[PDB]
RNA sequence: CGACUCUCGGCAACGGAUAUCUCGGCUCUCGCAUCGAUGAAGAACGUAGCGAAAUGCGAUACCUGGUGUGAAUUGCAGAA
RNA sequence: ACCAAGUGUUGGAUUGUUCACCCACCAAUAGGGAACGUGAGCUGGGUUUAGACCGUCGUGAGACAGGUUAGUUUUACCCU
RNA sequence: CUAUCCAGCGAAACCACAGCCAAGGGAACGGGCUUGGCGGAAUCAGCGGGGAAAGAAGACCCUGUUGAGCUUGACUCUAGU
RNA sequence: AGAACUGGUACGGACAAGGGGAAUCCGACUGUUUAAUUAAAACAAAGCAUUGCGAUGGUCCUCGCGGAUGCUGACGCAAU
RNA sequence: GGUGAACAGCCUCUGGCCAAUGGAACAAUGUAGGCAAGGGAAGUCGGCAAAACGGAUCCGUAACUUCGGGAAAAGGAUUG
RNA sequence: UAGGAGGGCGCGGCGGCCGAUGCAAAACCCGGGGCGCGAGCCCGGGCGGAGCGGCCGUCGGUGCAGAUCUUGGUGGUAGUAGCAAAUAUUCAAAUGAGAACUUUGAAGGCCGAAGAGGAGAAAGGUUCCAUGUGAACGGCACUUGCACAUGGGUAAGCCGAUCCUAAGGGAAGGGGUAACCCCGGCAGAUAGCGCGAUCACGCGCAUCCCCGAAAGGGAAUCGGGUUAAGAUUUCCCGAGCC
RNA sequence: UCGUUCGUCUGACUUGGGUAUAGGGGCGAAAGACUAAUCGAACCAUCUAGUAGCUGGUUCCCUCCGAAGUUUCCCUCAGGA
RNA sequence: UACAGGCGAGAGACCGAUAGCGAACAAGUACCGCGAGGGAAAGAUGAAAAGGACUUUGAAAAGAGAGUCAAAGAGUGCUUG
């Protein structure tokens, strides 16, 4: 079933990336069932829909490096 | 554009309405000839001109 | 509605049609004309064997590029065959509509056979491809007629 | 180059509705209208189109006054 | 030169108006037959006997024919086989009809006697290094 | 880093389209459209400025 | 025997010629003289319970009013 | 000179050149035909459009079997 | 990566009929004619000898009591001065 | 900037990133050009020279009235 | 963000995508990319195409000259 | 052969004559039977379902194999050429009649910020959003879609147009013109008169009109929320400004 | 049009919008280039069914008769008397 | 006396859907061009929709039976074909 009126409208909630928002796939039904940013919220207050924690780019080596070359 | 000016935005209107199917009961009615809208425009297809 | 040969006995032949069938004539053609004769339980057998890749419809009169196959040997020795799915699968379904056909008759369905079956040409449908140097040319379909007529084998 | 290359910066319009003839033949930069010649007190008609002559004559319009007045010349302009 | 290199320009002249059957064409290449002749015996290798191994009068190192590892793509010789100068038709495995000569042999590179000196054994598959795998064992330890 | 955009219809970076970045109560990045420099008024005499008159943009 | 090709007939297709039509055209003839600043011709936009076109009409909008005829409209519903 | 066409008849300098003429090898560096074999096989050096320059000619536009430079080389899937 | 095979989709140029050769004669270079050679179903993928293959009512040349651009000491005129 | 040590003398280790020289012809250079076969030695250029013109004027447009150079005037406009 | 002179190339973060019909096989001829022993332009009209050089630091830098250049001449060394 | 003439065959009308036809006309099909040297004709059978033929006179848009003829259809080529740039997809599960192409998750990758990101100008004009889908379309496929169908959506004193001028354009009087049309400084009681006063009048009138920029000049707005689709500053909340 | 390799890149530079010049006219750092895939004279309609000594085609049967490439003249030689 | 326009009439040895006006039909329409302008195709069920109820196979379009009709093999681009 589509859920794409769902990544949309919580790229929207969220205030972040459609390769950001998380639809646990367990419970796609209700997702699919809330078809509102009311109703959004409400499953992202609930725990279905979650922000995947951004991808890490760590400047650790950066910070090595420039402390190598001091 | 988004600043379209009235005359444009007046006359787009009508072309709006312009593009329906027929009702469905032109077809039953008594010594009828309309088949389809043989007049239909679509948006990719034919540029209004203006 | 009538069909282009009458079965040898009308009341226990069962017949099918389908009319403007979207899929190529040439293939269908060739997979009709390996059916031909069968009988009813082989046919689907052999052609559900076709559609699954391991068993192959020879080409005869549309053959000229068909590349050849050793899954034919038996029946088109220089082995120029192909598996054509579509067409198959579509036959299948007439012959699953004839099968009804009889069952509703009351005939043998365990008896059956391909008595009779024609492909015929129908009203080609059009589609235009753009060329070099600005010009188009047709891009058209050849759907075809498909019609079939399963009778009792009597010794 | 000419040709593919050049119909892409087809982006501004040369033309535009006319008023008097609601044709898309309004040369703006001009200020006249390529069809009914607008703004000419006369409209601009030419006998070397015929063709183009019919496509706008009498009798392809409504006629919201001149076809009733055959009726009035019938009975001679009466009013009571 | 516009469409391909690895081609015969001219198959022919206009006049006769064909392909000649002598212009070169793409085809089928190798698996031919062939008969190839005047091919040297060296040794005759019978099973059972001193004269089977791979052992020279003057080589000593007790070996036997097959080399290090079996011969590639055939494997480990056992039974009676020959031994003959240059090069065999067809890839390994492949059987062979050896016959006798159709000629009558009388110069002299036919009637030289053969005496070996050395039996190469190493290791066909890369650069075979040691002669036995006894001695490439007692080599490492 | 949070790209930023016109907040008007004016897409071209004119004269009179000079912005300014904020960041804003909301956590965002945002433009404000400020005013152009303006020269103030200035003695014909001499050409120098004129003291205690702000320099703004005329109106 | 069989496949392929050529071919004949029967039947089936594709295609819309012919045959019979025709609220249309063309041609000839006759009668009359009637656009517009009291805003014409043309154009645009609207307008129906269910309408897009064409036909009609103009915020009184597929019509208002008088007269004439005299029981309908019509594809569906409805008030009548 | 005879029987003799089985076999072979080369690498290079300069020229677009066939031809030519040198260097060297060679047993030998013979001649030829095949739509002056061979451009849906190549190349495009020459020639042979349009640009341009010099020279002679013509009053001029222009010409040159005079010289120089730049100048698109399309298609096979049919039959054999 | 294609080309090859497979599923699906699926055109076009072109086409008098068609397609094996030699010699002869012939509109002087034939797939058809004459005399010979031969000639055994049906397909697969290449290739570029041929079909004086396709593309184009030859631009080279000539004919035309056809033009056109340009020139001038051509013929007849003309704005302007 | 300098040094000691170290490595299978490898080190702008991938990426990025001039081949050099001796000359001749042509055009001084930079620039522009035949969109879809010619980017050049062609065109332009500054430099040089020449010619007309002092306003009732020179070159030029315009069917006519009138107009461009000229919001100008010889260290300028105009034509080569 | 890193390297780097650098809005070069190469790689990653936010944001966006895996959309260009897929399955099997790895034949010839292709299109694009490479590598080659000895020689090093003999190829060809022609060094066409490719290879080679390429950053930086230090040194050195010819003829000719309009004395401004030529010049990043050429020729060497170093680089982790 | 080029050519000429005679006699006939055939198509469609008109004036006449003789007829046929729902017990089957016209047309068309046939391995049916014949007549004529031949153009052509007569009969038989089938489909067909309403008209038609013969003879005399006479009339004509009257006979096709070509014209690289015109319109329409159909072939062989041919299931052939082909579908190949932009690195890349893989696995479970769900839906579904049907999954390499839909959706969720997971993994591998690419764009690499002068982007394959976020927004605009011109241009398009409803493509935006939701729900549904028989066909057609998306050069394979599809439950899917920028497709088809029914609905919905664009909120401004502050963002722009509107206002002012630029290059320039149209013009009132006039000059030209056969007339459309062409000239704007040519100076004309000039288009407009203005301002203080109306409890009215006085003074001034100078290079004298309109149009022309969503990139020039420019009265004023910021923050946070909110929708399936509007708004950052258009709606709501607060606080301001002209 | 695509790929690599190239030219220039503070300038006689690259470019959007507004605006001016329209066909024997415009505009041209000059190639007869450009003026809407058209330029050694755009495109649209009309005069127009332009003219042609030239190419191509020119529709049913039978019967009968049945030739010429020669004279003369012509801006006449592919033609006509 | 004139009269391819308009309004209203009448007739025809005319055309019979590739014919006749370009247009028998939502024809100067759909569509193309920036613009001047260019510009088609498209008629026939049956007497009357009596336009195929229903059963069954199919996911569905449809098929096979059935039914309406004088005939549906006249079954919504449907007279013959
Ligand atoms: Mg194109
Ligand atoms: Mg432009
Ligand atoms: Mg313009
Ligand atoms: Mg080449
Ligand atoms: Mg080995
Ligand atoms: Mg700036
Ligand atoms: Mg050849
Ligand atoms: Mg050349
Ligand atoms: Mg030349
Ligand atoms: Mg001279
Ligand atoms: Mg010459
Ligand atoms: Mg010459
Ligand atoms: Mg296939
Ligand atoms: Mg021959
Ligand atoms: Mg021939
Ligand atoms: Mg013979
Ligand atoms: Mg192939
Ligand atoms: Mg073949
Ligand atoms: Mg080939
Ligand atoms: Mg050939
Ligand atoms: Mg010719
Ligand atoms: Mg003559
Ligand atoms: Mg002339
Ligand atoms: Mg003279
Ligand atoms: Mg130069
Ligand atoms: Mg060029
Ligand atoms: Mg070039
Ligand atoms: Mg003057
Ligand atoms: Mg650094
Ligand atoms: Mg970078
Ligand atoms: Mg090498
Ligand atoms: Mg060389
Ligand atoms: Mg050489
Ligand atoms: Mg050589
Ligand atoms: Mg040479
Ligand atoms: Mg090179
Ligand atoms: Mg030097
Ligand atoms: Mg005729
Ligand atoms: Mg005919
Ligand atoms: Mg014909
Ligand atoms: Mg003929
Ligand atoms: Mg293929
Ligand atoms: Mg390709
Ligand atoms: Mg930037
Ligand atoms: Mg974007
Ligand atoms: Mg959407
Ligand atoms: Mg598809
Ligand atoms: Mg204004
Ligand atoms: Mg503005
Ligand atoms: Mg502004
Ligand atoms: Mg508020
Ligand atoms: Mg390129
Ligand atoms: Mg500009
Ligand atoms: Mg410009
Ligand atoms: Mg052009
Ligand atoms: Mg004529
Ligand atoms: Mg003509
Ligand atoms: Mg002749
Ligand atoms: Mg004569
Ligand atoms: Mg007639
Ligand atoms: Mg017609
Ligand atoms: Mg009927
Ligand atoms: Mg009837
Ligand atoms: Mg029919």
């Amino acid at each position: 079933v589509s859920l794409k009126l769902q990544k949309r409208l919580a790229s929207s909630v969220l205030k972040c990336g459609k390769g950001k928002v998380w639809l646990d796939p367990n419970e796609v039904n209700e997702i699919s069932m809330a078809n509102s940013r009311q109703n959004i919220r409400k499953l992202v207050k609930d725990g279905f829909i979650i922000r995947k924690p951004q991808k890490i780019h760590s400047r650790s080596r950066a910070r090595r490096a420039h402390e190598a070359k001091q | 554009p988004s600043h379209k000016t009235f005359r444009i935005k007046q006359k787009l209107a009508k072309k709006q309405r312009q593009n329906r199917p027929i009702p469905y009961w032109i077809r039953m009615r008594t010594d009828n000839t309309i088949r389809y809208n043989a007049k239909r425009r679509h948006w990719r297809r034919t540029k209004l001109g203006f | 509605v009538k069909y282009s040969t009458d079965p040898a006995n009308p009341t226990k032949s069962a017949k099918a049609m389908g009319r403007d069938l979207r899929v190529h004539f040439k293939n269908t053609r060739e997979t009709a004309f390996a059916l031909r004769k069968m009988s009813l339980n082989k046919a689907k057998r052999y052609l559900e064997d076709v559609l699954a890749h391991k068993q192959a419809i020879p080409f005869r009169r549309y053959c000229r590029g068909v590349g050849r196959t050793a899954q034919v040997k038996n029946r088109q020795p220089n082995g120029q065959g192909r598996w054509p799915a579509k067409s198959a699968k579509f036959v299948l379904d007439l012959l699953k509509n004839a099968e009804s056909n009889a069952e509703v008759k009351g005939l043998d369905v365990d008896a059956l056979y391909i008595s009779h079956i024609q492909v015929n040409q129908a009203q080609k449908q059009r589609r235009r491809t753009y060329r070099a140097h600005g010009r188009i040319n047709p891009y058209m379909s050849n759907p075809c007629h498909i019609e079939l007529i399963l009778s009792e084998k009597e010794e | 180059t000419k040709g593919t290359g050049s119909f892409g910066k087809r982006r501004n319009k040369t033309h535009t509705l006319c008023i008097r003839c609601g044709r898309r033949s309004f040369h703006l930069q001009k200020s006249t209208c390529s069809s009914c010649g607008y703004p000419a007190a006369r409209i601009r008609k030419y006998n070397w189109s015929v063709k183009a002559i019919r496509r706008k004559t009498t009798g392809t319009g409504r006629m919201r006054y001149m076809r009733h007045v055959p009726r009035r010349f019938k009975s001679n302009f009466r009013e009571g | 030169t516009h469409r391909g290199l690895r081609k015969v320009a001219c198959i022919g002249a206009w006049h006769p108006a064909r392909v000649s059957y002598t212009v070169a064409r793409a085809g089928q290449n190798g698996y031919h037959h062939r008969t190839e002749m005047n091919k040297k015996i060296y040794k005759m290798g019978k099973s059972g006997q001193e004269s089977h191994e791979a052992c020279t009068e003057f080589d000593r190192t007790e070996k036997d024919i097959t080399p290090m590892g079996g011969f590639p793509h055939y494997g480990v010789v056992k039974g009676d086989y020959l031994m003959i100068k240059g090069c065999c038709v067809g890839p390994k495995k492949r059987v062979v009809t050896l016959r006798q000569s159709l000629l009558k042999q009388t110069s002299r590179l036919a009637l030289e006697e053969i005496k070996l000196k050395f039996i190469d054994t190493s290791s066909k598959f890369g650069h075979g290094r040691f002669q036995t795998t006894d001695e490439k064992q007692k080599f490492y330890g | 880093v949070q790209r930023l955009t016109y907040r008007k219809r004016h897409s071209y970076a004119t004269k009179s389209n000079q912005t300014r970045v904020v960041k804003t109560p909301g956590g965002k990045l945002v433009y404000q459209y400020t005013k152009k420099r303006a020269s103030g008024p200035k003695c014909p005499v001499t050409g120098k400025k004129i003291q205690g008159i702000p320099h703004l943009r005329p109106t």
